[PDB]
RNA sequence: AUUGUUUGAACACCCCCCAAGCACGUGCCAGAAGGGUCGGUAAAACGUGCGGUGUCAGUAUAAAGCGUCUUGACUAGGCAGGCAGCGCGUCUGAGCGUG
RNA sequence: UGCUAGGUGACCCAAUACGGGCAUCGGGCAAAACUCGCGUAGGAUUAGCGAGCUGGGUCGCUUUUUUUUUUCAGCGGCCCAUGGCUUAUCCUUAGCCUGUCUUAACGGUACUAGGCCACGGUGGCACUGAAAAGGGGCCACGGUUCUUAUGAACCCAGCAGUGUUGAAUUUUGGACAAUCGCUUGAACGGCGGAUCCAGAUGCUGCUUACAAA
RNA sequence: UAGUCGCGGCCUGGAACGUAUGCGUGAUAUUAGAGUUGGAGUAAGUCGUAACAGGUUGGGGUAGGGGAACCUGCUCCAGAGUC
RNA sequence: AAAUUAGAGUUUGGUGCUGGCUCAGCUUUCAUGCGCCGAGCGGUGGUUUAUACACAUGCGAGCUUAAGGCCACGAGUGCGUAAUACGCGAGUU
């Protein structure tokens, strides 16, 4: 019709998580095991995890469950759920695998 | 299906035929070929292989072929 | 068979011909017009730029000359300067001669009378063409009188 | 042709969206959440038991593609007014062209 | 050119009587290979194409073979007409189409089987063949081993299987019986990790309490 | 009729051209990264009043001046009030 | 006898817009936890999805009257290629 619209229509098939790189689960080595204080109106000290991942890039990961056993040089499996209460963090450490196993009496 | 292609490839030949070697309740073999291009291909010098020649002879649209020149004990338990 | 305009003849025994071919696009249900260029053999070099020619596939003569010229349908009329000066001479001779023969009858009156009777002779002629083609009939339709 | 009687086992969920609710536990701590978010000492979301809803040898999480999404609009958005008319004109492109 | 049937043999093999191979001829249909008409990812932070970039003549372009008639191309050498294109070139992504999933449809996007192309660790090249190389030939590269160091041997994008990476990837199974292919004139002959059957493993459709005839 | 003859089949020969390859010297492409700066995020370190009748009426524009928010002209827009 | 269009929650003192996020849909993995692994008949599917990475070992093209005659079909992958490709349509020397 209008030929500008005729040329007006393959884009970037954008992975909405750009750290798993299209995959669901990538393992990695925990660089640092640390906690932080969250955005108000939350004030409970949430425990996080900076991981050197499989793809050579780094992003922060939520640590779930009643405590954990992760230290330096420790391998985990990282999942794709985010934690909302601090900005910019999109990763969840799944439990039922490696040095991070399940809590006692869940 | 000339000598070049495999059994399951896309072939210029239209039909190896409606075919069902499984016995079916009585008159146990299948309905045979659909037709009118079978006579063209066999007319045009396209070869049959051995058992399609037996099946075409057995259907009686072609005469049959004698297979055995001699007898030695065949083993039926190979399967 | 293609019927398409020439665009280039600067080219030995070969004319570049452009044809308006219309391609479908499925996305917008709109026929888009593109124009592709072909190279075609002619034999007489009678194709001036603007000629409407008929090209057809023959045996290939080159890497990219693939059709051959069959017939030039409508000739492109071309600028000849000396013939244009001849039309200047004949045309102002006609104007001055008509105004001298005419020149009360102001010359507009005489020419408009001649155009009226020329139109009347025309209308009588095509009306008699309709009379010989149809017979005495109302001009309702020729599709009715085709029976 | 012959005869006897019968419903497992888990997983997730149970504030609203979304079907399903209470007890003690700890009180912005341990925590959960896809979103709104709930905990700031009487928690219908978090520790556990009871009770119930979905699916069932499966079930939830994670991702990925499509749709929902008219959310690139041809069907099918528009453009003073959220975001969107180029500062204006000449303009033989392409396209649309019987006074 | 390649197959199948015929007809021929101053040939070879078989024959208590006759058919095969082998050479040639020709009927049938056939592949192959080329050509052109169109389609086709975005990028102006790619704007001129560093080029014969297109055309005409001349040759070279490695065969005559049934009646009136018959046989491509810049592919290379030479002149020559000076033009040809302008999403032209250049970059980077990407095997392509049907498919499969979804949507009500238009569309948008990972497979099924299968169509075609490309490639065989990298690169160059040739023989033969009508047509060229995935376990054929030669050289150079890059790997892997060994040498008494001088040089040789090999190249799983074939099957199983090993190792890294990965969240994840299967049995070093059986078999020519069925096809189908190659081959052989005995012999239900020989072979085929094609395939057919079994495994592990996602999805599924479909049963499943025992006893007894 | 006995060395002839050989249009035609097989064979030492030179050679344009043709990789990989070397010091020159261009392109596109890659991460390592010296080193600088910006965007964003953040519960309690902090200096003034942009903004709102909003207290000098502000700004699309182009240059100047100030430890900071900024102000100085010139046409416009009124998408600031309001008689 | 032609089988053809699902929303809701989320923003604000509330109302309506404005577009975005999420959940309910279908399909999909030797995905990841937790649980069973009774036995059979089957379909099918893995692009070892990636590495066109390096391959131990074994097997995959041998048949046949020393010599000769026949073994370019099958299998795998997508590096390169945006066009001698591939598809569609006409004609072939």
């Amino acid at each position: 019709a209008t030929v500008g619209q005729l040329l007006g229509g393959a884009k970037t098939r954008k992975c909405r998580i750009r750290q798993l790189d299209g995959s669901p689960f990538k393992k990695g080595i925990c660089l640092r095991v640390y906690t932080t204080s969250p955005k108000k109106p939350n004030s409970a000290n949430r425990k996080l995890a900076k991981v050197q991942l499989s793809n050579g890039l780094k992003a922060l990961a939520y640590i779930p469950g009643e405590g954990h056993n992760l230290q330096e040089h420790s391998m985990v499996l990282v999942s794709g759920n985010g934690v909302r209460d601090l900005p910019g963090v999109k990763l969840r450490i799944v439990r039922g695998r490696y040095d991070c196993a399940g809590v006692k009496d869940r | 299906m000339e000598k070049r292609q495999a059994r399951n490839s896309g072939v210029r030949k239209e039909d190896v035929g409606w075919w069902d070697p499984n016995p079916a309740a009585d008159g146990n073999m299948h309905l045979g070929l659909n037709f009118d291009r079978l006579k063209y291909w066999l007319t045009a010098g396209a070869k049959p292989t051995d058992k399609v020649a037996e099946l075409l002879g057995h259907a009686g649209v072609l005469p049959k072929v004698p297979q055995p020149p001699h007898y030695n004990p065949r083993d039926p338990k190979d399967d | 068979e293609f019927i398409g305009r020439v665009v280039s003849n600067r080219m030995q025994k070969t004319v570049v011909v452009a044809v308006s071919y219309v391609v479908w696009v499925p996305k917008y249900k709109v026929y888009q017009k593109r124009v592709a260029r072909h190279k075609a053999r002619d034999e007489s070099q009678a194709s001036v730029i603007g000629d409407i020619v008929r090209i057809r596939k023959s045996r290939k003569f080159s890497r990219e000359v693939s059709y051959s010229v069959v017939d030039t349908l409508r000739k492109a009329h071309v600028y000849d300067p000396a013939a244009a000066a001849a039309l200047v001479a004949t045309r102002d001779a006609a104007r001055a001669a008509a105004a001298a023969s005419t020149g009360r009858s102001d010359p507009w009156v005489a020419e408009a009378a001649r155009r009226l009777d020329a139109s009347a002779a025309r209308l009588a002629a095509l009306r008699e063409l309709y009379e010989k083609e149809v017979g005495p009939g109302v001009p309702l339709s020729g599709a009715v009188l085709a029976v």
